[PDB]
């Protein structure tokens, strides 16, 4: 692949602008839930009556660094250009002589992003970006470290863009940069802390294991699922083995950032030898549509076993993670267990599909209530995972809602 | 319940029903569904059947995890509860299994998607027996392929198998691999001259419609635990999230005809008893092959005295299912059953030919079933204690083998679905009632399968072999509604449309005018996308 | 819990295998003295007899009560540890599943349905020796 390409790869600038697996590629249409509304991704294609075909050079540098449209309209910052801004002008060349002689102009456009005010005006983003300080000096090697340190920041940084959903954000939806990965809430999903803290983050993971889950998303301790299954499977496993790591040289680099409440690593949870009662099961039968069943222990079996074993340990081959010790089960924020129950998991790796099916209340296989997510969460969180974390309905259904509501998107009522 | 009125109303959440709720939801039109049987939970019914009896695991009990409502009931064989009477020197033949509630019976089916051989559509023009379809393999061809494509069928992609149905487009996914049972019962037959081949199934091979790949629970029969494979409640959901209005335990029992004798309502129990009336453009009767005809019958009005869409005295004959000869027996070598499904493969090699005007084609089968429950309370039986014990059960399960060979039955008048004048329900709707009778060509057909299972019995060492001295009922009940051209020698249309009602489509197997020798629901989801189309058709 | 120790050591001796789960041995314990309400000396009995004849295995027990009338009590004990059912009925209570004695001897090879073996296709390796018993 060529040089732009395996930028493009690198930035994940196709994961956006493509509309799920149809929706030819880098022609927009993907909806992302914002905490004001929901964002449309742009036709990227170089058609010259739909695409960015008429854009010189300087303006697809202005659109990718600065959020800045050829028209003079501000583009709205779910464009991670606050993280594209310090790639080298090379590197933006590139980019653009990849997406003019390399992808194929796409001639439909894609739906308009309307907002409700006062986010409506894209022209109050330029007090947005001042208050963000986003420039942003163009990005340059740190000689004190190695060249693996530097390429590894940069592809953190400026390509692959982790703190975009790893660095929380402040009241104004801005980067908060003093707590850099230190874990945030990006809608029904949570990233977590990736800083070297051996408890909050992943210090105490190996390297090998940090390695393997970027590459493929899979480890006997951590599954990627939600936007980390996306990440992966379309731009991390299409990496050189160097660009891996480099990531993992700068990600051992990272200063530590601590979570309150945290004395374990994530994967370091034992698993409690409980279960539940086959003979308590005899009076739940002729009882069809499970309603009666509120054990947590019951219903765990009843909807889990199958995969994932009663001693919460997975199979043999680990196709089905073991939930003991699984950083997911393990988190003090029990956030990512409720999304995981909710959406399930869907991972394609080298042409190789992970699913887990979804629990929540469009399933297929076996819808449940808000109550009967938290009972499974709560008795997976106290035989296999941190035994500290609890599940209420409310919490679940937030989860479904999109997350807590940010106060900002309050203005828009 | 004032009016209930809707575009179409369609009498029965099955795989039929719901696909035709979705098809025509999909397509802007207003649908009612009503299901004389509850909402079920497939979490539960795990729980139910890992809490039912081992004795009712190693004989194949798959009724028991499905509760039966008064209301409703179906049908269940461990301990017999007599909804379904079965007469005539076959009746054991005619046993069948129903589950009654929004997903039907397909809950708890073995998911074996089969399409029929062209031939198989023109029986009496090929061979001079039984009756044509009123249309061909070709017609039922797209609709053949858009069930596959919806239900997510797997099959042997690239292999010519032995003659079989033409395709015009590839399985949407391939055949999973064989356990090792199918892989040796392949070699072992191979060499007895016989040619086992992968059965089309709806399983995921991968991950498929957001449901997870087949993992081996080796319990499609009753339950699958993880919805790795097709039960019409998908269909009933995705329709319900269209707009359908869904209303379970919703028994109809009544039908009113207009002068021209178009249906303009239906009238339907709750649990206790209480009628409501339901009015729509259309309707449609998907409840079984068995609750169609005796929904039929107890319909009759002034104007229709001797049943619903029956001026041709034809609805409830023609009964057909695929008569079977069961054999188990221990292996001499270790077979292993119970890698992949419970139905993997199947000697597809006496499908067809000129045989067929003389005695059934005929399909002979290896059960994949796990012998390890039946394995425990065989050695359990024997009085064996300590190492012995554990010895016996491994042995058993490693070798213990079940064997089945299918037939095709012939339509008869005689073999009938009259309502029972002896057994009533909680709602007072009279019991199903058949008279079965296999024939003289399944007869023949038999004193050849009989022969055939002992060859395979023979080849594969075999001890304690054990033979059913009569016929097995396969349920796949087809024959009650017979189409055809001729009002006045069939009840529906090449469109399953009523010759006697024009507003009346019934999308059931019953409509099925032969019975062909594999299993028969893919057809049935076939037919009723097909009168899907019709009705489309009719209301735009 | 002199009653549940003696009838967890009987059986113990009377399925051969040492790792019995308490939980389910206690819910036999009570189904047992539910449906016989001398299930207990004759527990007591059967422990007597083996011990003081010094019987090393279950194989020898049974040789030599093969016609003594603790011989069904002591059948009845193995067959519901291994079967997970004490009755006889299709609506008899059911207080082991994937932890009952008689799924155990092909669980190295053979699923226990509703549970999953590890993985999507296991099933394409060759199956272990027969003539190995697994574990347990
Ligand atoms: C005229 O009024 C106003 C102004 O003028 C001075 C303002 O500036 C402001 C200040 C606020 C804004 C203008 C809001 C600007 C931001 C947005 C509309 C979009 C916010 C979204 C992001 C920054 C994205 C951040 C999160 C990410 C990338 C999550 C990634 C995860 C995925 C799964 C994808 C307000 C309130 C205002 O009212
Ligand atoms: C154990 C088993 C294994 C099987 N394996 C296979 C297989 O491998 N391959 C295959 O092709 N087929 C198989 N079958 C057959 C298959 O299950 C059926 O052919 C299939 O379910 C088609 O049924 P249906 O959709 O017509 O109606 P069903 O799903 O049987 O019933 C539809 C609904 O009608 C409702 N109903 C009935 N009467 C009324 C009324 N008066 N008012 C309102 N609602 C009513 C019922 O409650 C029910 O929910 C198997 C069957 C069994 C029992
Ligand atoms: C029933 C209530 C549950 C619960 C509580 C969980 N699962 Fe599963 N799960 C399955 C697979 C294959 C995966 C991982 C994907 C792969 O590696 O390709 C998972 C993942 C999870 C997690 C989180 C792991 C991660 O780090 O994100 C959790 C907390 C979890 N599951 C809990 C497989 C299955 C099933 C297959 C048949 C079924 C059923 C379930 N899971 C059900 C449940
Ligand atoms: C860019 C270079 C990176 C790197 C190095 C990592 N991420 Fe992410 N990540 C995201 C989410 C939502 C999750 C958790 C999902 C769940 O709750 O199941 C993760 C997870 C990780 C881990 C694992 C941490 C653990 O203990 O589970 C690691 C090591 C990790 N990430 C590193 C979300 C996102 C993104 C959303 C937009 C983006 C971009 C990234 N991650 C990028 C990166
Ligand atoms: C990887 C290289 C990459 C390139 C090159 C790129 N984007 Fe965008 N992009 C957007 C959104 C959303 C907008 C429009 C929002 C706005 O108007 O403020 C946008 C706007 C643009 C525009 C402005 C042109 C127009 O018609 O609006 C260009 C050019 C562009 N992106 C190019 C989401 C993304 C995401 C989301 C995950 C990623 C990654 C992303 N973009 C990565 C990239
Ligand atoms: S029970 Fe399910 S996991 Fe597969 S073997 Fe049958 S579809």
């Amino acid at each position: 692949i060529s040089r732009g390409h395996y930028l493009a790869i690198a930035a994940d600038c196709a994961a956006c602008h493509t509309n799920g697996r149809d929706g030819q590629f880098l022609a927009g249409g993907y909806a992302i839930s914002s905490p004001m509304g929901n964002i449309y991704s742009t036709n990227i294609t170089p058609s010259k009556t739909h695409g960015i075909g008429n854009y010189t050079l300087e303006q697809f540098s202005k659109a990718l660094r600065h959020g800045i449209r050829a028209d003079g309209a501000q583009l709205y910052p779910a464009m991670p250009y606050d993280a594209y801004n310090r790639l080298t002008d090379e590197d933006v060349k590139s980019l653009y002589a990849y997406i003019m002689t390399e992808v194929k102009p796409v001639d439909a456009p894609s739906p308009k992003t309307q907002l409700p005010f006062p986010f409506s005006i894209r022209a109050s983003l330029g007090i947005w970006k001042i208050a963000a300080r986003i420039e942003g000096k163009p990005y340059v090697f740190d000689h004190t470290h190695n060249d693996d340190w530097n390429r590894g920041r940069y592809l953190v940084d400026e390509l692959a863009h982790c703190g975009e959903c790893h660095t929380p954000r402040n009241f104004l939806l801005a980067p908060n940069q003093s707590a850099y990965l230190a874990g945030a809430d990006i809608g029904s999903w949570r990233a977590p802390n990736i800083t070297n803290a051996p408890q909050s983050g992943i210090g105490s993971w190996s390297d090998q294991d940090l390695f393997q889950y970027l590459k493929t998303g899979k480890t006997a301790h951590a599954r990627a699922a939600g936007p980390m299954a996306e990440a992966i499977e379309h731009s991390l496993q299409y990496l050189p083995d160097a660009d891996i790591s480099a990531i993992v040289t700068y990600l051992r680099s990272v200063p530590a950032k601590a979570e309150s409440g945290q004395t374990v690593a994530n994967f370091e949870h034992a698993g409690r030898p409980s279960s539940y009662s086959v003979a308590n099961a005899n009076s739940r039968r002729s009882n069809s549509t499970l309603t009666k069943t509120t054990d947590g222990a019951a219903l765990y079996e009843a909807v889990c076993a199958s995969c994932h074993q009663s001693d919460g340990k997975g199979s043999k081959d680990g196709y089905y993670p073991s939930l003991v010790g699984n950083t997911t089960t393990g988190q003090l924020n029990p956030n990512d267990l409720i999304a995981s129950i909710l959406y399930g998991v869907d991972r394609t790796t080298d042409n190789h599909e992970i699913l887990m099916p979804a629990f929540g209340p469009d399933s297929l296989v076996q819808p449940l209530t808000d109550e009967q997510i938290a009972t499974i969460a709560d008795y997976v969180l106290s035989h296999f995972g941190n035994a500290q974390a609890t599940v209420s309905a409310d919490a679940v259904k937030q989860v479904r809602a999109g997350g807590k509501q940010v106060p900002l998107a309050k203005l828009a009522s | 319940n004032e009016t209930l009125s809707a575009d179409v109303v369609i009498i029965g959440a099955g795989i039929c029903g719901s696909l035709l709720a979705h098809k025509l939801v999909r397509n802007g039109l207003s649908v009612l569904l009503l299901d004389a049987g509850p909402r079920r939970d497939r979490s539960q019914i795990v729980e139910n059947w890992r809490n039912m009896p081992p004795d009712n695991k190693s004989q194949y009990d798959y009724a028991t995890p499905y509760p039966s409502v008064p209301w409703a009931p179906h049908t269940n064989y461990f301990p017999d509860n007599n909804y379904l009477i079965v007469k005539g020197p076959d009746r054991t033949a005619y046993k069948q299994g129903i589950i009654k509630g929004v997903g039907g019976t397909t809950w708890h089916w073995a998911a074996s998607s089969w399409r029929y051989l062209p031939n198989d559509f023109k029986l009496h023009s090929t061979y001079g027996v039984g009756r044509d379809y009123a249309m061909s393999y070709d017609e039922l061809e797209p609709y053949y392929y858009e069930a596959e494509c919806e239900m997510g069928v797997m099959g042997p992609n690239g292999e010519e198998i032995t003659p079989s149905a033409p395709r015009q487009n590839p399985w949407p996914m391939t055949s999973m691999p064989y356990g090792y049972g199918d892989r040796t019962f392949t070699e072992i037959v191979s060499k007895l001259g016989f040619s086992n081949t992968p059965v089309p199934q709806a399983r995921n091979s991968r991950p498929y419609d957001g449901r997870p790949q087949c993992c081996g629970n080796n319990n499609c029969m009753p339950i699958c635990p993880i919805g790795a494979m097709y039960n019409g409640v998908y269909a009933a959901i995705k329709a319900e999230k269209l707009g359908a209005k869904i209303i379970p335990n919703a028994v109809v029992y009544a039908m009113e005809t207009d002068a021209k004798n178009r249906i303009t309502a239906i009238s339907f129990y709750d649990p206790d008893k209480q009628s409501h009336r339901v009015v729509a453009k259309t309707f449609v009767i998907a409840a079984n092959g068995i609750e169609t005809p005796k929904l039929l019958l107890l319909a009759a009005n002034d104007r229709n005295p001797h049943g619903i869409a029956n001026s041709s005295d034809l609805v409830g004959r023609n009964m057909m299912d695929h008569p079977g000869i069961g054999m188990s027996f221990q292996s001499a070598e270790p077979i292993w059953a119970g890698g992949g499904s419970v139905q993997m493969s199947s000697i597809t090699n006496f499908r067809d030919g000129d045989f067929r005007s003389e005695y059934a084609a005929t399909q002979i089968g290896y059960n994949n079933t796990a012998q390890n429950s039946r394995a425990g309370m065989k050695a359990l039986s024997m009085g064996l204690v300590g190492k012995k014990l554990d010895e016996e059960i491994r042995r058993r399960t490693a070798h213990g083998v079940d064997i089945y060979a299918n037939h095709e039955v012939l339509p008869d008048p005689n073999n009938r679905l009259v309502l029972s004048k002896d057994y009533k329900d909680a709602l007072g709707i009279p019991h199903p009632e058949v008279t079965y009778d296999v024939g003289e060509y399944v007869r023949k057909s038999a004193a050849i399968s009989r022969q055939r299972l002992m060859d395979i019995a023979k080849a594969m060492g075999g001890t304690e072999i054990e033979m059913t001295p009569y016929f097995t009922p396969n349920n796949h009940i087809t024959g009650g509604t017979i189409m055809g051209h001729d009002p006045r020698d069939s009840v529906v249309d090449k469109w399953l449309r009523t010759h006697d009602h024009s507003n009346l489509f019934l999308a059931t197997g019953a409509t099925m005018a032969a019975s062909g020798t594999v299993n028969s629901t893919l057809t049935m989801a076939a037919l009723s996308l097909r009168a899907a189309d019709a009705i489309l058709n009719d209301l735009k | 819990r002199d009653s549940i120790s003696d009838f967890m050591q009987l059986s113990a001796f009377a399925t051969g295998h040492k790792n019995l789960d308490l939980n389910i041995g206690s819910a036999l314990l009570l189904a047992f003295e539910a449906q016989k309400h001398d299930f207990s000396t004759q527990i007591k009995a059967l422990r007597e007899h083996i011990t003081k004849n010094n019987y090393q295995d279950v194989e020898a027990l049974d040789a030599a009560m093969k016609d003594d009338p603790l011989h069904p009590t002591l059948i009845q004990i193995i067959r519901a540890w291994y079967s997970g059912v004490i009755e006889d009925e299709t609506n008899a209570k059911v207080y082991a599943f994937e932890k009952a004695l008689m799924y155990q001897p092909s669980r190295d090879v053979v699923v226990i349905p509703t549970y999953a073996h590890n993985g999507p296709n296991y099933w394409v390796s060759e199956p272990a020796s027969v003539d190995v018993m697994p574990a347990f």
